């Protein structure tokens, strides 16, 4: 008769917790880039942690950084999806 | 690239 | 009727639902933080991502934390009665738990406990989601070749 007041939440992070984010001066951040692909191309078709799921794989394989300092050179990204959510969640309806 |  | 199953969010409500983009580019001076080129190519997409998903997008830019809580408090008072969902979109600094308003940090709790199922009960059993592009820390991932 009750739901917890923390249900029902959804944070999708751009990484995993401790972790920098990385963003490009000219193509925008590599997690946002990446979910705005996927929704355009996933919303009619597939439900919201599956299309987040395929933003985890673009980022964590088609980014990689090029630094000229060493420390910041050639890094990897993974996001990280937080679901307390209690239901599927898809964009279309009918 | 930059980080945040 | 016939059988009935309960395992999706109704997102048939007349509208989507709001979509709140913050994109903070530009810091005051005094805090020291660097200036985040490409956010808004990040915060454009979104609003044309969102706004096909026929989501009613406001975007606000470079807000102070005090801003940023004062928005997310009235906008967590509106009428959601015919709103499907909620979202909301962080791009700033951040680091574990915080994102940055132009002056100084936020709590993330204190942002979306404005929208806890017994504070915003036009929103209650809807989906919140918060969408927040920013560091956690200063960890970096040096890969694995596959
Ligand atoms: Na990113």
């Amino acid at each position: 008769h009750k739901i917890p007041v923390e249900a029902d939440f959804l944070y999708a992070y751009s990484t995993a917790p401790g972790y920098y984010s990385w963003r490009n001066s000219k193509d925008g951040s590599w997690f946002i880039q990446s979910l705005c692909a996927m929704l355009k191309q996933y919303a009619d078709k597939l439900e919201f942690m599956h299309i987040l799921t395929r933003v985890n794989r673009k980022v964590a394989t088609e980014f990689e950084s090029f630094s000229f300092d060493a420390t910041f050179h050639a890094k990897k990204q993974i996001p990280c999806i937080v679901s307390m959510l209690t239901k599927e969640l898809y964009f279309y309806h009918h | 690239d930059e980080v945040d | 009727s016939g059988i009935s199953l309960d395992n999706s969010y109704k997102m048939d409500y007349p509208e989507m639902g709001l979509c709140i983009i913050i994109n903070n580019k530009n810091f005051h001076k005094s805090t020291g933080m660097t200036s985040r080129s490409g956010t808004d190519v990040d915060a454009a997409n979104l609003r044309e991502t969102f706004r096909n998903l026929k989501y009613e997008v406001r975007n606000k830019n470079d807000l102070t934390r005090e801003e940023i809580v004062e928005l997310m408090r009235d906008v967590s008072k509106e009428d959601h009665s015919k709103r499907s969902s909620f979202v909301c979109v962080l791009l700033s600094h951040g680091e574990e738990g915080i994102i940055f308003g132009t002056n100084g940090p936020v709590d993330l709790k204190k942002i979306t406990n404005f929208f806890r199922g017994d504070r915003c009960r036009e929103l209650t059993g809807k989906p919140k989601l918060f969408i927040i592009q920013a560091c956690r820390g200063t960890e970096l991932d040096c890969g694995i070749e596959t």
